[PDB]
Order: structure tokens, then C-alpha cells, then sequence
């Protein structure tokens, strides 16, 4: 649903590199290897946590708020 | 992991792999037995039920 | 009395067991129960 | 005479909600069958 | 009168009287809760059918059907035998009037309540000696405005005598016969609540709005001005359902909907004539008639409504 | 066998009725009451048995 | 110390299925009976044999 914290394997932080992973891909039009290897991320499995990431909170922010204050 | 078993990660699932939730909905009516006898939604007194 | 909240307009309204459920600003049948304020305990593993 | 007599809208209701809900088509079994929701392929 | 053949669970031991009982359905035990020692044992919990106590009381039928491999001669002699019965006759005529109560109030698209609640309103004031030279259709309308009554889902007379064709005279004669039995035996073996009032023209404006196909806002205010209406003694005499339509016509201009009075009349049956004639009287307190919040927010202003 | 099983017994004549245990009177809210088929089948014999006695 | 032999390692997909031990494991002492054959009802949900 979000960014996973950490990486299943070697526990290595991961949730914290989910907007610079973005921000790579869109304004500098870097490919996806290049990207996950500017961030860090030389072990592949930290690169797939990354890689194959689905953010479906953004598909739920789309409903209104159950109970707005 | 002999026949078909297998060995996963304890620090993995600590993490949060293959952790998922789960929901479970219970559906209750207040049934009108006709025109004299009926239910309603109440917290039951052990003196009274 | 008990407070609900509507499902659609979500409108914050007090109900008792003779009032009829309904929202009484846009008349939605759906009301979900306001969560509790009482704090509760979560274990972060 | 009344029209609102003469013609039942609940045959017609009654028929397809009773042929729809259960299985059974008439008045075949198995016809329909509670959508499967456990994932989305399924 | 008969056999006790009653029995109590009491411990032994305890001797305490009345004993604390716990039933551990899961271990399926009855046992004592002071000293814990078990009472009884063995705890129990398609072979059955549904039964319907009260409307039907103890009649047990079965009927006869065709089969995987079955000749139609056997089955056409069967049912004519059935059929020919002296003491399920008796029967029959009360399962026959359920019968067309059920079409009535189906074709009314009513709740299933009121069904119920019409063929137990029959079954209760049938067979009775005042109720014997009306009208078996005046009887079934009575049962089902009674029953509309009962599911705060009260209909009008008018209403009613669409669908039964039965006249003034023997309904309202029929209804206040009806009413008196149910009033007998409520005591002696409830029946009745504020609901039970003749004139409840709250329950009717809903329904009369819809019809309109007006905003739940006007329906809403509706419901306020009728409300507010009975505090006027020069209209608080008139029919519920002249109160409740003046006062749907009243928050129609109120509102500035786009629907003369000569649709409202048309559509629930109201001479035009009354709706004028009525309207004149509300608009001499249209400070009383309309809510205080709407008119403070400013969605309607008092100046929108024609005057005479 | 003149003991037990004769000829002429296959034909019956008085019904036993078999006790409730056989046929229990089950409920699914306990607001309504149900009975086993076998109680249906014994009141329908009781009403045809009545009726005919009745006609004839 | 290394392993004699070498490891086929790599990623792969894998899904969880509906299947859970918490679920299905159930024990019985005694329990509610049958109201016609007086024996262990069925079901795991309802105590059952
Ligand atoms: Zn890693
Ligand atoms: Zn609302
Ligand atoms: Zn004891």
C-alpha cells in the first residue's frame, strides 16, 4: 500500500528513498537501474523492494475522508 | 522443507512479509414477529434477560 | 443519547433509540458510528 | 374492472429476484453464483 | 390444573436455593458456579419445516407432487381426494382470505410487516358474532389499514379504497368494529400508540412529497409547518390530509418550485378550491409556519410567498 | 413364522406412532417452532383416517 | 564454512494463499450433541466432533 520501512532481506531503510526514487525517474529521465544505483541500493534485494513497489495509498486517497473534522 | 514444506525468514515476517489483513462483518436484524412481539438493539441486564 | 456520522455528507449527528436513522440535513439512511475517544493500546511489532 | 388489480407487478418482480437470487431458472440449477471477490484475477 | 413435570437444576451440595447456574455450551455442561459440580451433562444444541405459530396456529399439511417418474393419472385422483376434506375446509377459508391479503398489500408494494400484520388482524377479529353481515372486502381493507397503521407506515383512506373497492359506510363501520375487538382481547389476552391517532399527517407529507418529487428541503420544512400547523385552531379541525397537502403548498412557493396548485390538487385528489382556500388561512402565521433556521440563514425569505 | 412374522400382518391395521426422540421438534431462533417431517406425515394420516371415518 | 555444494539463489514470486492453520486446528473433549442421533455435532466453528 506504502513504501515498505525496511527491506525484507537485510532490513536495510528503504522508506525513506520512495520520493527520490520518483523524483529520479520523472525530472531527471533516468532509467530505473540507474536510479535505484544513485540511491544506494547495490544489493538486489533492495532494488527489487524498491522496483516493484505498488503505491495504492495514492488510489485510496482518492475517496472522501469516512469522517471529516 | 522435505515434501512440500518449506523454510521462511522469522526477521522477514517481523519486517512485514506476507502479513495481511482480515475482515470479518456480522449482519443482525430486529425481526417483528407480527404485531405483538418484536426485538431491539439493547445491552441486556443479567435481572432482566 | 449516541452521535453517528452520515455516510455521504458526513454530518456529525446524535441519535437515541426513538429517533428514526436518518440524516436529517440530506436524509441518507446509511449512518456509521463515531469512533470511540478512549485510547487504545498498539503493539508497533 | 381495475388495472391496478388485473395486472400483478409482483410475479414479474418476485420471478426474476427468486431466479436470480437462487440457482434455480424457471417459474437448471447452479445459473448463478455468488461473485468471487477474494482477488482480482479471481 | 395438570402434571408439574417441571424440573430444577439445584446443587446438591450447595443447597443454595435459587443456585447460580453457568451453561458451558462449549463443553455442553451445566454447572454449578459456586463449587463447580456439574449438573448435567450430554448438553444437546433438512429434517424439520418451517412453521408459523401465531397466524397459522396448528395446522399441519403436506402437499402432493410430481416426482422424477410419475404417471399424471395417480396425481390429478390424489389432489381431487385432498381437496375434499371436511375439517381442513374450515381452514381453508381463513388460508384463502391470507391468500388475497397477500395479493392486496403485494400489489400495494407494501412491507412484509404490514402483510403480517393484515392476515393477524384478520385471524384475531374473524369468527366473531359482530362481525358477521359486512362485507368480507370491507373486512380485508380494515385489516390492512390497521396493519399500515401498526408499521408507522399509516395510509390514507383514500389510498386504501384505490386498491379494495369498498365504500365509506361499511370501511369506517368495519375499522371502528375492528378496532373495538382488538381493544377487547388486548387487555383481556400491545395493540396501540400515539401512532394509533386518527390524524399522524406527519407520516403522510413524506409520501405526498415524493409524489411531488420535491427536494428532502422542502419535505423537511413540510414536516415543520404541518407540525407547527396544529397550534392554529381555525385549521387544526380540518382532515390530516388537507393539512399536510396545504402545507406541502406552502413550502412549494416558499421554495419557488415550478408547480401550480392545480398539479398538487390533481395528483393527491384535493379540490383546488380547498388548497386556495386553505393557503388563505396559513398565510396569516406564516411566522409560525416557518423554521427558524432556514429563514436566519436566508435560503427562504418571507417576502417569497404570494400574498392575497 | 406362526410366532412372529404371518401373513396376514403385512396388511396394517393399527399404526404405531413412533415417540418424539424419533421425531424432534426442532427451532432456529426459538421465537419459531418447527416440526420434523415425520409429524407432518403422521397429522396428514390422522386427518385422512379422521375423514374417512366421517364419510363412511 | 562454506557449503560443499552451490545454491541456486535468486528472486521469485510467491503468494499466500487463503489457507491458514489458525483456521483450521480444533480439539473436542465434549460438546454439544445432535438433538435426533444425540452424537458430536458437526462443524469446527460450532464445537463439533
Ligand atoms: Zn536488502
Ligand atoms: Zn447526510
Ligand atoms: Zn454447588
Amino acid at each position: 500500500m506504502i513504501v515498505p520501512v525496511r527491506c525484507f532481506s537485510c532490513g536495510k531503510v528503504v522508506g525513506d528513498k520512495w520520493e527520490s526514487y520518483l523524483n529520479l525517474l520523472q525530472e531527471d529521465e533516468l532509467d530505473e537501474g540507474t536510479a535505484l544505483s544513485r540511491l544506494g541500493l547495490k544489493r538486489y534485494c533492495c532494488r527489487r523492494m524498491i522496483l516493484t513497489h505498488v503505491d495504492l495509498i495514492e488510489k485510496f486517497l482518492r475517496y472522501n475522508p469516512l469522517e471529516k473534522r | 522443507n522435505q515434501e512440500d514444506s518449506m523454510i521462511m525468514n522469522q526477521s522477514s515476517i517481523d519486517r512485514g512479509l506476507f502479513r495481511s489483513l482480515f475482515f470479518r462483518s456480522y449482519m443482525d436484524q430486529e425481526k417483528k414477529y407480527g404485531m405483538s412481539i418484536t426485538e431491539t438493539f439493547e445491552k441486556p441486564q443479567r435481572t432482566n434477560t | 443519547t449516541l452521535k453517528y456520522i452520515c455516510a455521504e455528507c458526513s454530518s456529525k449527528l446524535s441519535l437515541s433509540r426513538t429517533d428514526a436513522v436518518r440524516c436529517k440535513d440530506c436524509g441518507h439512511r446509511i449512518l456509521l458510528k463515531a469512533r470511540t475517544k478512549r485510547l487504545v493500546q498498539f503493539e508497533a511489532r | 374492472f381495475n388495472m391496478k388489480l388485473a395486472i400483478n407487478a409482483k410475479t414479474i418482480t418476485s420471478g426474476l429476484k427468486y431466479a436470480l437470487a437462487t440457482g434455480n431458472w424457471g417459474e437448471r440449477a447452479g445459473v448463478s453464483q455468488v461473485l468471487n471477490r477474494y482477488t482480482y484475477s479471481s | 390444573r395438570g402434571p408439574n413435570l417441571n424440573i430444577v437444576l439445584t446443587c446438591p451440595e450447595c443447597k443454595v436455593y435459587p443456585p447460580k447456574i453457568v451453561e458451558r455450551f462449549s463443553e455442553g455442561d451445566v454447572v454449578c458456579a459456586l463449587c463447580g459440580l456439574v449438573l448435567s451433562d450430554k448438553l444437546v444444541d433438512r429434517v424439520g419445516e418451517a412453521s408459523n405459530p401465531l397466524l397459522d396456529g396448528n395446522n399441519l399439511s403436506t402437499r402432493i407432487g410430481k416426482g422424477e417418474t410419475t404417471d399424471m393419472r395417480f396425481t390429478k385422483e390424489l389432489n381431487k381426494a385432498q381437496g375434499k376434506n371436511v375439517m381442513d375446509k374450515k381452514d381453508n377459508e381463513v388460508q384463502a382470505a391470507f391468500a388475497k391479503i397477500t395479493m392486496l398489500c403485494d400489489a400495494a408494494e407494501l412491507p412484509k410487516i404490514v402483510k403480517d400484520c393484515a392476515k393477524e388482524a384478520y385471524k384475531l377479529c374473524h369468527d366473531e358474532k359482530t362481525l358477521k353481515g359486512k362485507s368480507m372486502e370491507s373486512i380485508m381493507a380494515a385489516s390492512i389499514l390497521i396493519g399500515c397503521r401498526r408499521a408507522e407506515v399509516a395510509r390514507t383512506f383514500k389510498e386504501i379504497q384505490s386498491l379494495i373497492h369498498v365504500k365509506t359506510k361499511e370501511f369506517g363501520k368495519t375499522l371502528n368494529i375492528m378496532k373495538n375487538i382488538l381493544r377487547g382481547k388486548s387487555e383481556d389476552g400491545k395493540i396501540d400508540t400515539d401512532n394509533m391517532s386518527g390524524a399522524q399527517n406527519l407520516t403522510y407529507i413524506p409520501r405526498f412529497c415524493s409524489h411531488l418529487g420535491l427536494p428532502m428541503q422542502v419535505t423537511t420544512s413540510a414536516e415543520y409547518t404541518a407540525k407547527k400547523c396544529k397550534e392554529i385552531k381555525e385549521i387544526a379541525g380540518k382532515s390530516p390530509i388537507t393539512i399536510a397537502v396545504v402545507s406541502i403548498y406552502l413550502n412549494i412557493l416558499l421554495f419557488q418550485i415550478p408547480i401550480t396548485a392545480a398539479k398538487v390538487g390533481q395528483t393527491l385528489q384535493v379540490t383546488e378550491g380547498t388548497i386556495k382556500s386553505g393557503y388563505k388561512i396559513l398565510y396569516e402565521h406564516r411566522d409560525k409556519l416557518v423554521d427558524p433556521q432556514l429563514i436566519a440563514n436566508g435560503v427562504v425569505s418571507l417576502d417569497n410567498l404570494p400574498g392575497v | 413364522n406362526e410366532v412372529f412374522s404371518r401373513p396376514e400382518w403385512m396388511i396394517l391395521t393399527c399404526l404405531p406412532v413412533p415417540p418424539p426422540p424419533v421425531r424432534p421438534s426442532i427451532s432456529f431462533n426459538e421465537s419459531q417452532r418447527g416440526e420434523d417431517d415425520l409429524t407432518f406425515k403422521l397429522a396428514d394420516i390422522l386427518k385422512a383416517n379422521i375423514s374417512l371415518e366421517t364419510l363412511e | 564454512k562454506k557449503l560443499m555444494a552451490q545454491i541456486f539463489f535468486g528472486p521469485t514470486y510467491y503468494q499466500r494463499l487463503r489457507h491458514m492453520v489458525d483456521d483450521k486446528i480444533h480439539a473436542r473433549a465434549r460438546g454439544p450433541m445432535q438433538v435426533l442421533t444425540r452424537q458430536p455435532v458437526e462443524g469446527r466453528s460450532r464445537d463439533g466432533g
